[PDB]
C-alpha cells in the first residue's frame, strides 16, 4: 500500500491597521457620508511677532 | 493576497497543492557464529570444569 500521511492545509494568519505601529502616523476616522464629500480643507491664520 | 488603488491590476485566488514524498534506505550486519561456538552452548558433557 500507500499512506497518506495528512492533509493539513495552510496555517492562517492576520493583521489589522489599528494593531499596526503605522497606526501612530495616522489618526483613525471613519465617515460613512464620504462619496458625498469632494475635498476637505484646513484654513489658518497667523500674523507675525 | 492584498487590496490595491484604482487604475492598476489587482491580484486573484490561486490555489496551491504540493506533495512530498518518503524515502528508503535499509541497513544491515552481518555476525557470525562458528559452529563450535553453536555446539558448546547446548552440548555439555562429562561434567568437567
Amino acid at each position: 500500500f500507500e499512506a497518506i500521511f495528512g492533509t493539513f492545509c495552510n496555517r492562517l494568519e492576520w493583521v489589522y491597521f489599528l494593531t499596526s505601529g503605522l497606526a501612530a502616523a495616522a489618526h483613525a476616522i471613519k465617515f460613512h457620508d464620504l462619496n458625498k464629500l469632494t475635498t476637505g480643507k484646513m484654513l489658518f491664520h497667523v500674523q507675525v511677532p | 493576497r492584498v487590496a490595491s488603488g484604482a487604475g492598476l491590476p489587482t491580484s486573484r485566488q490561486t490555489t496551491i497543492m504540493v506533495t512530498k514524498y518518503s524515502e528508503k534506505s535499509p541497513i544491515t550486519i552481518p555476525f557470525e557464529l562458528s559452529a563450535a561456538c553453536l555446539t558448546y552452548l547446548r552440548e555439555t558433557f562429562e561434567g568437567t570444569i
